């Protein structure tokens, strides 16, 4: 349910920009990873807070 | 140049005649420290 919840479309427009500008996705009190997530090759920073 | 501790960027960067938005990879910040008109240029190259 996680992973069709935050389908690929939806971590993909809430990807944002660190401090060292560049592609970084929050996650934060999550229960998991959705397999979505790791479909976003661009990514460059993967932040994880209380999964 | 990403990742440098680059604070300027030389303002003979734009004389390059093959260099377009993807052969340069650096963070935004300072990347706008150059005149304007070397960007605009490169701007202009990238548009096929």
């Amino acid at each position: 349910n996680l992973n069709n919840e935050w389908t690929l479309d939806k971590l993909r427009q809430r990807l944002t920009k660190n401090a060292q500008d560049k592609l970084e996705l929050h996650l934060f009190m999550l229960s998991g990873i959705p397999d979505t997530v790791f479909d976003l090759v661009e990514l460059e920073v993967l932040k994880l807070e209380l999964i | 140049l990403r990742g440098n501790r680059l604070e300027c960027l030389p303002v003979e960067l734009g004389e390059c005649p093959l260099l377009k938005r993807s052969g340069l990879v650096v963070e935004e910040d300072l990347f706008s420290t150059l005149p304007p008109e070397v960007k605009e240029r490169l701007w202009r190259a990238d548009k096929e």
